[PDB]
């Protein structure tokens, strides 16, 4: 059933799964028009599609023109996310087709299932874990290739670039989810972290700098800082 | 009007004949019940006085047959039998209506709340939901399970409704998942109306059949398909106009004979106020809001 805390190993084990989050498949900026009402006006978006055990995010973006006269999109929204993630699954090798999906908020596990009812035998789940996925738009890599889209598009990356040459994915996810989470508490604060020291790069095909052991334990201790100080700043304690 | 004789009354009981009901202490002098309208399938059923476990019962219909209760003492239950000596069941009934020992089925003139329960409710059609093909009434009791019940064990003693699943392929057509999922009338009109029951007419009297074993037998697999029923046809923004108007006074006349203190079981608090107040037919149900509304406002 619902994923949480007291199966959270489950996510590393040799079953196939991919987590599904859809916060930022329908995005918009909210503006006055001349007469001084209110309207939206949609941005490129994107599903973000991650197998939490090898770091293989399939970054389906989300052009602005699947939009265009449609109503109801946040609604629609929902769909859009359980047909492509289904057509994912559909153009994987059977050998490759998880056996779970875990949808980050309980309003896709209707859409997905009906989506998935031709694959019965793949568990739709939900969780219990509040996950940062939604800062995935504060990776500059991944945001400037979904602002960039002029059409749907499919992308792929290691979101873990090659951490696992060096770490269980425990440690890998881990470490992932402290990272997004700071960039979703405070981004500039997050970036600045990570970026300070010109020497570390990143490199072209990865996502993140290339810190040492050494440097991501210190890097990790920074961002437990800032979650801890934004949550005193936010709450006074 | 047609008669139903027992043959005694060897243990206290309380025996229900359509909406009535009637103690019978043990070994007292019954021998059934006269006056039953013909024209309308009838239910005759039973809570036995030292265990109310399994209420029971028996659909019939008088024009199909000379039909009797006896209680059989091995199996423990009042057994519905057909009699087919034309002359011999006469001339029972006839003694025992002479020494005035039946009951007599007890209809007010004005009142047509049966008709409006069984409106569509065929003997025929019961016959295919619950089968034993060598009798020409249906037994049913509160424990039977549904088709439906048993694919998530008997399958001789179960209620064959219509399965329905809004999570299913039969109600999803590909390509059409969201449109399919939000506004059920494909479903509704050409999977279940055209292709399975052939007719609202048929539709609408399984409805009432599982509305009756829901309230009399306190059936939970039958009060699941009543309700499917109906969020079926509220679900769907495209449904005959006829229809609904029908669904409302079918509708309306089972609330109305539902017991009050029964409402916490029989009725499904999220399928009706999702009909009532947030479904594409939620202003199209007028008398059934009005009388849910004054007699279960807790409900919603
Ligand atoms: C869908 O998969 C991915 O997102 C990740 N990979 C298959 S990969 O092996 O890391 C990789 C493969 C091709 C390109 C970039 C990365």
């Amino acid at each position: 059933g619902a994923m949480n805390s007291s199966n959270y190993a489950e996510l590393f084990n040799n079953d196939i799964k991919l987590f599904v989050d859809d916060t930022n498949v329908y995005r918009v900026t909210v503006h006055k028009t001349f007469e001084g009402n209110v309207a939206t006006k949609a941005i490129n978006g994107c599903i973000f599609t991650l197998n939490p055990k090898t770091g293989h995010l399939f970054l389906k973006i989300i052009h602005t023109s699947v939009w265009a006269g449609q109503k109801r999109l946040s609604q629609l929204a929902k769909w859009k996310t359980a047909e492509e993630v289904s057509a994912l699954v559909r153009s994987l090798p059977k050998e490759e087709q998880p056996k779970q999906i875990i949808v980050t908020r309980k309003a896709m596990l209707d859409p997905l299932e009906v989506h998935m009812l031709d694959f019965p035998n793949i568990a739709i789940r939900p969780t219990e874990l509040r996950l940062p996925f939604s800062a995935a738009m504060s990776i500059d890599k991944l945001s400037d290739v979904v602002m960039k889209a002029t059409e749907p598009q499919m992308v792929l990356f290691n979101i873990y670039d090659d951490w696992l040459d060096r770490i269980s994915s425990y440690t890998a996810f881990s470490r992932l989810t402290l990272l997004l989470r700071a960039l979703k508490t405070n981004e500039e604060s997050a970036k600045m972290i990570l970026l300070s020291d010109p020497t570390i790069t990143i490199k072209s095909y990865h996502l993140w700098p290339s810190f040492t052991d050494e440097q991501w334990i210190t890097i990790e201790s920074q961002m437990r800082d800032l979650i801890l100080t934004e949550y005193g700043r936010k709450y006074n304690v | 009007m047609n008669t139903v004789p027992f043959t005694s009354a060897p243990i206290e009981v309380t025996i229900g004949i359509d909406q009535y009901s009637f103690n019978v202490k043990e070994n007292q002098p019954f021998h059934g019940i006269k006056d039953i309208p013909i024209g309308h399938v009838h239910v005759i059923h039973f809570q036995h006085a030292d265990n109310s476990s399994m209420r029971y019962g028996y659909w019939f219909d008088c024009r199909m047959g000379n039909f009797y209760i006896q209680y059989d003492p091995k199996d423990g239950l009042y057994k519905m039998m057909e009699e087919r000596d034309g002359a011999k069941f006469e001339n029972i009934v006839h003694n025992f209506k002479e020494r005035q020992m039946m009951v007599s089925y007890p209809k007010i003139d004005e009142d047509d709340t049966w008709y409006n329960l069984t409106e569509f409710v065929q003997m025929d059609k019961i016959r295919k939901i619950v089968r034993k093909d060598e009798n020409q009434f249906s037994y049913v009791d509160s424990s039977m399970t549904t088709v439906q019940e048993n694919e998530l064990s008997d399958p001789a003693h179960s209620l064959n409704y219509t399965v329905i699943n809004f999570k299913s392929r039969e109600a999803i057509r590909p390509g059409h998942e969201m449109e399919d999922f939000l506004d059920k009338s494909y479903y509704l009109n050409t999977v279940m109306l055209q292709g399975i029951f052939k007719n609202s007419s048929n539709y609408f009297g399984e409805l009432q059949f599982a509305f009756l074993n829901a309230m009399f037998f306190g059936n939970y697999g039958s009060s699941l398909q009543w309700h499917a029923m109906i969020e079926l046809i509220c679900s769907s923004a495209t449904v005959p106009k006829h229809m609904l108007d029908k669904l409302d006074e079918i509708l309306y006349y089972q609330i109305k004979t539902l017991p009050e203190q029964y409402s916490d079981i029989l009725l499904n608090e999220r399928v009706w106020n999702i009909c009532l107040y947030s479904s594409f037919q939620k202003n199209s149900l007028h008398n059934t809001e009005k009388i849910m509304e004054n007699k279960y406002p807790e409900l919603l």
